[PDB]
């Protein structure tokens, strides 16, 4: 007799996918939805480079650590790379005021340029400008940081000074500072010729007066001084005026810089490359439409939403029945 | 199968058949062959695209960085940002999982369902003029060329036509 | 399996005409979409145009206006009516088919197939 | 369609039943009408109101705010506000629309089973008193007046009494 | 012959819903579940009005800027309105402490009295209660906060003050002052008669000694001068005392007040209505038991879950086949 | 049902039958009883346990804790951390209650296609050697001891051998 | 004739379970998916017991308050149970700093031992260490904290004091100390013989100075004065130095610990017992391998998610029909 | 299409007795719910009686007591027989049928029927 | 109703062989998991030997090498092979089966039935 028969396609697919009523079923036909692959390289994230700090932290990096010379180049960048401890930030001991607020703020900046906001020849008639450490060593020589000079007295004498700066870059403008405290009070007339000293540093909405506070305590980087570090944003057209009869560490450079909310920070090991990418991860860079990711939970950009699964493979064929 | 053909009473399925997911496999006095229903394999295949295409793209991402940082006084903020990021990566790892399993069972189901439609499509068109072998196959009672069988798979087969002949070998038998 | 042949190659003096065939051993009523591609030495494969199901057509920019596509139901046949002819015209010719419309590979690109190709020289 | 019935044999919708969603249409020689089936179309009209219902109560809803406000000082702490303001729209969009997708998927699977239950229990009934014309319709052995139509839809119809009377006019065909 | 159909309904809907096989299905019946209209308009949430705040702040609402006298006749509010950028906030400049904190406490009140907890008149025999600024105009004439009194010196003399409030009002008191930081010493003789000042303000759990700080700024709002705001909450049956020799900004009315937990702030330029709601966007109020809308994510009470969907409707009835 | 089958022509569940979720009755002169049938209660309970063992252990728990405590300058973040723990609870209560509901009614047509399929399955394998009574059962046109029924519900029946006393006896009737 | 018939299973159950298009189905077998019971007891977690303040809050267990002698016994725990409002926390009045923050730190520590960091005895040979306050009494007696020591003058004097620690044991060690802030300067002059004193506490990454603040104040425990209590977590190799000439409440007794992250405090009322459990709540603990219950939102541990269903059982069985 | 055709209006004095009736084309035994309303003019159309499928009867406190609703199902007839009837009762009374239950809207209120009204008046 | 009959149990002198056997009234060839439990006076019952529906076979140590479990599909029966018997084997040895593998309970534990036991004794 004459035949006609209904049947199904088969193949020698090995995929395998589950069900809710079965477990590691062999189909004809799949998709994967999880990307587990990554470059193992950083890329440039919305077009533009990311910004190495190498050796050097963001504190160093921003207050201009002799050791991080080579950074001061770049004007753009897109997310931070640091390494997971970094070796080289403040090379002087103190604290850093707010310094994770300042990491976020600096976490991505369209346009970044620096600028002298107080000029070390013009500015100081009466100050010495000249002040070092051996706790801040570049090649051997004892330095101190590229953007913040250390005034201290000419002339047996620490004037008072008052110094201003108006904005008028129509962009932000990061200032940082630092006020030095003495181990003893031998120390502080050495320096400041005075035993009461004062630092303020005020704008239109910033007020803060400093004091400095003299006492013994445990050496850190060979140092038992302190110099505490101090940032603002100065908003433009306000004036940030700086009012100190001893104890400032006083900017030289400061920063205009205009923003690129979202991004951040990532601690990577990770070599660098000229591609290009939508996410990037410390382990490396990611592409793909792929909805799911189990490459790494910190992402920077929009990514895949990370999941912890292993395997994501939805079917679109059949059950391969052979 | 939730329908019963596929792993059902149609056992198996062709390697022989590379065009298409379902289709015809026919005997006759002038050859054998596999042969594809395009029409029910595009129709599975545009609503299987569809299903993966949605699965994909409603899943919108916008540019964000999770990592965050905390001095030894944000202990309590750095947890609340730690169970933040894991309370999102629980639920779409829960989400994700069941919603492949679920979606997964019921894309067998389809084609099973496809399968299914196609062999009583063809059972209501041949009728009385062939027997159900049981496998998915039938029987003719009349003889059935190469043009004969193309207008079963095309659904313009003509019942009338060999109707009186499947009677007599019917009767004969 | 599917069997892709063409016919009608052959030389052919500038400014004229002729038109290709290929014969497809199975039904082409329901297929998706069929091509025509050329190649010549030393260069890639080019689409050149394309009959869908729908009954639209697509073509390339350099045989536009003078190349026309049509398949026939009836014989299972794909035709490419090329007129005008240019030296620069001459290519192998290729029969190209897809059953289905599959855009995101969900079927594994199941269903295409490739002619054994035809060759036009178009000189003097 | 996953059972075959609606946009598969039965091939098209009447619009002149008004009454309900699904029904009969009867053709004999005292007249011609559309009539509806109450039972099952009242049971649809439950499951999938309680469908609506859960769908719509399960949302419970707190008196709550969203906005929050921070100063200059504390970017971190309006990030994270934001990733969790986020985060949980994020979800909540891509749990409804995946959530109406699937369901409405399901709904329409739901009445083509209520379209193809109805035909098998009406061809259960008729059983060899008429045969299948295939486009959802049964043609009747025997004549069969208002009252009869009246059984086959009540789920009441007799087979024995139409019975000897369909196997003469079988016989004769 | 005679034959009976088994069919299905059909109708001139033209609704179309998406199914995950296909999308754009016409289908006979459906139910939306995606609220996307308001009425552009502010209404009682809880039953009752919010507060419009108008052309001030919260800042300047309780302290009492001139600007904002028709605001202190209510007492009862569900949420508060303010404008986006608000005009009339703080008229002289300062540092207003934990002022999102105090947004927050102040977010919603269920009763809320004002009352004078140091008389103007009784209060202060020794020290002048009438200092004006020209920073705080109100129709052409220099003046001053209504909850706040500038003590400054009488007969060539600023004396000693200590003042104490016990909460005998069975409900938390709020309390708001300030310290005044000339930009001059010369200011500060003639104003307090003295180089060196201080405030003290205590309670029972409160604690904070307020030194003024002398130096030159930038002007705000014509004001070298600042004026730092503080406030605290005083529990029933606790005593608040206040101890200064000078720079202290008086309290003069005080509130207590009764909360309503889980309300907030709203920017919105939307007009005022007497319609009610279970739920108030700045765009306006929205009804209906529709679990979603797509309206606003910012919202107030018992809302449908925002969602980014531009269309969320599910079918009832069958395939639309005419 | 969606398949038409368990609360449908076959009106009723056994009492009778303790050995399984699916199974047999019969009569014939030898004896009457309940007999389970193995082979698709076993695929139904491996199904169903790999289903509740899914729902259960995609859950996965990290060692966690919710409370936090705040002072009084901390209220916005006292309501931040209250946000993000009535959030995931908001999520978690409405995925767990849709889950259930939605894969409850799954199951139910999960065992209603199970019946379908076992039914059709004894109806291909006895064709026209019995009648459909419409309520589940076969009356045999012959006679068919214990050792046929453990044939039909083994699907190794046989039907030549009571083909011809089959015939004859539908020939009479 | 003969027949066979295929049918379904029947049972005597009365389980229900709700379903998209039906609500409270009979079915023959179900499993529940929500734990709704609990022990009423506190059980160990991670194998090891919780620790029990009973009648003192975290501030008075830490601090040493005469009233919990009797905690001061145990080293090891996973959680803390203590009362909703502690009875005994800071028996003489003042700000506790970072108080929250705190106790998140000693939420769970593994290894916890207390040691005498500066002995009563060898320490202070020029200073009273016998003071003593009737705010902080032990069986009618005036006594202090047992980790602090009151610093008075001794032979009509207050010496410079200067004392350093060096963390040498290989783990961190918590150091807490005190500020004493006199209601009066006739007081001051009575304990500390100076006016002006002051108390800096520094370590190699901590730097503060204290200055006493002395004011009129309202009784808090039948006291004017205040203290003020302050701590550090001291890395291992870092020295921290301790300097006055006044107001100092010196530390006694430190403790070297080792965390145990990610647990924390429950408010409980239940008693205690030796069971173990994965979970514990403060109603009491839970068992189970079900994935979700509706026992208490706050949990210690890998526990099922909590939700606010009352009924999550999902069928397995058919339905039934008997 | 449903049919409802009322019977048996007419003028009636005080303490009188009366049944309407109410004649339905199709089947009435699944129908969820029969209403009578009655509408007086200048006034609004007022629910009277409503008998359910389930056998349960809900009645106006007006009407309470002295109105009665049935169904004959074997007639496809609905019935309400008025007893101790008053003046202030006056009104044209109209017959309202409802196949399902659709609380939601579900099925876009298909299956709701009006009749054409029968006006009783008690007078003298 | 499934009925499991044991038989063979009687006295044995140590070092011989005895071989139990059940009888199942249903037939044995699907059944998931047959099982031999014995039981001392003064003791719990022990499980003894398995036979799954794969063919693999579970033994406790103390029977192990020399006990042999096995089915018998066509007469209904399942056999276990005591060889080497001690007189610590004494014991009433109970046949065990259950039709299904549910390891969650998912069926409620339906299938399970338990034989009446044959009691078998080495002295001497
Ligand atoms: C920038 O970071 C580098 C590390 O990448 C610092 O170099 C390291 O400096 C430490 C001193 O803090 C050196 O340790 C000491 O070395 C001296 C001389 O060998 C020895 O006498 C001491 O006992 C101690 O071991 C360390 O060797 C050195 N590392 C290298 C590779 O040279 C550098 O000081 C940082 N500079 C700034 C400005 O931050
Ligand atoms: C309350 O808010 C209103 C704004 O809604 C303030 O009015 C505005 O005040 C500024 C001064 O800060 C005016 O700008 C100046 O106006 C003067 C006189 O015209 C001119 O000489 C200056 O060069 C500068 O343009 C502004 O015109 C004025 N706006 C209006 C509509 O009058 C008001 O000062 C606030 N008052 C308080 C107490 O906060
Ligand atoms: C530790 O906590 C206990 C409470 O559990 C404290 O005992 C209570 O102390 C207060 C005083 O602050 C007593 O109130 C007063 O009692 C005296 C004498 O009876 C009376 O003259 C006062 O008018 C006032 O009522 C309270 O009675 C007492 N409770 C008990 C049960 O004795 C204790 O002071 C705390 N100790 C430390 C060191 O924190
Ligand atoms: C812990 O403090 C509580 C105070 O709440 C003590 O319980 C009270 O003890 C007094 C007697 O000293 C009774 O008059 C109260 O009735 C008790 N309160 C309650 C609620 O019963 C408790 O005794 C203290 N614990 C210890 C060990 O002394
Ligand atoms: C991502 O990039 C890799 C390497 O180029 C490629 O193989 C892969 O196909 C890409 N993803 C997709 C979805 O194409
Ligand atoms: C919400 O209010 C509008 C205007 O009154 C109304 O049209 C709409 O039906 C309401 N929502 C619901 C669900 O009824
Ligand atoms: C949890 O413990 C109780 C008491 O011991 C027990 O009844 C219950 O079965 C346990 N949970 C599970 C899933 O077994």
């Amino acid at each position: 007799g004459d035949t006609i028969c209904i049947g199904y396609h088969a193949n020698n697919s090995t995929d395998t996918v589950d069900t809710v009523l079965e477990k590691n079923v062999t189909v004809t036909h799949s998709v994967n939805l999880l990307e587990d692959s990554h470059n193992g390289k950083l890329c440039r994230l919305k077009g533009i480079a990311p910004l190495q700090l190498g050796n050097c932290s963001v504190a160093g990096w921003i207050l201009g650590n002799p050791e991080c010379e080579l950074l001061i180049s770049r004007e753009s960048w897109s997310y931070i790379v640091e390494k997971p401890n970094p070796e080289n930030g403040t090379c002087y001991p103190g604290h850093f005021a707010d310094y994770e607020e300042l990491r976020e703020q600096l976490s991505s900046v369209s346009s970044f340029e620096r600028f002298e906001i107080f000029p070390k020849e013009s500015s100081w008639p009466n100050h010495t400008t000249t002040g070092v450490s051996a706790s801040c060593s570049h090649n051997g020589e004892s330095s101190f940081y590229k953007n913040l000079l250390w005034l201290t007295g000419k002339n047996g004498l620490y004037p008072n000074l008052s110094k201003s700066y108006a904005n008028n870059k129509e962009k932000e403008v990061l200032v940082l500072w630092g006020v030095h405290h003495p181990p003893n009070i031998g120390d502080q007339r050495a320096l400041y010729h005075k035993e009461n000293a004062y630092v303020s540093v005020v704008s239109s909405h910033y007020s803060r007066k400093f004091t400095p506070e003299i006492a013994k305590r445990p050496k850190v980087r060979d140092q038992e001084g302190r110099i505490n570090y101090y940032w603002t944003l100065l908003e433009p057209g306000d004036t940030i005026i700086f009012e100190a009869n001893g104890n400032l560490i006083a900017p030289r450079y400061a920063f205009a810089l205009s923003r690129g909310f979202g991004s951040g920070i990532i601690n990577s090991n990770a070599p660098m490359d000229e591609c290009d990418a939508k996410c990037q991860t410390p382990q490396g860079a990611i592409n793909s439409s792929l909805p799911f990711q189990n490459v790494h939970p910190v992402t920077i950009g929009e990514c895949p939403k990370y999941v912890r699964s292993a395997k994501l493979r939805m079917v679109t064929g059949l059950r391969n029945i052979p | 199968g939730l329908f019963g053909a596929i792993a059902g009473f149609i056992e198996g399925g062709w390697t022989g058949m590379v065009d298409g997911w379902y289709g015809y496999h026919h005997q006759n006095e002038q050859g054998s062959g596999y042969a594809a229903d395009q029409k029910s394999t595009q129709n599975a295949i545009n609503g299987i695209t569809n299903k993966v295409n949605s699965v994909i793209e409603k899943m919108n991402t916008q540019f964000t960085a999770v990592g965050k940082e905390f001095n030894k006084l944000e202990r309590r903020m750095e947890n609340l940002n730690k169970k933040v990021d894991d309370g999102f990566i629980d639920i779409w790892t829960y989400n994700a999982e069941l919603l492949v399993l679920l979606e997964n069972e019921r894309t067998l189901d389809f084609h099973d369902s496809n399968v299914k439609n196609l062999y009583e499509k063809v059972k209501s068109q041949l009728k009385n003029n062939a027997k159900e072998i049981g496998n998915g196959c039938f029987e003719f009672y009349h003889k059935c060329n190469d043009e004969c069988m193309e207008s079963v798979k095309n659904g313009t087969y003509d019942y009338p036509k060999y109707s009186e002949e499947s009677k007599l070998n019917r009767e004969k038998i | 399996e599917v069997q892709l042949v063409e016919s009608g190659g052959g030389l052919v003096q500038p400014g004229g005409s002729l038109r290709l065939s290929c014969a497809v051993s199975i039904s082409i009523f329901d297929i998706y979409a069929m091509d025509w591609y050329r190649q010549a030495p030393g260069k890639q494969r080019d689409l050149v145009a394309t009959s869908f199901r729908d009954g639209s057509t697509n073509y390339a920019d350099s045989v536009k206006g003078r190349f026309t596509i049509s398949r026939d139901n009836a014989k299972n046949t794909l035709y490419l009516q090329m007129n005008s002819l240019k030296p620069e015209d001459t290519a192998v010719y290729l029969c190209h088919v897809s059953l289905y419309r599959d855009p995101l590979g969900v079927a594994g690109g199941m269903g295409v197939y490739w002619g054994k190709g035809a060759l036009v020289t178009v000189s003097s």
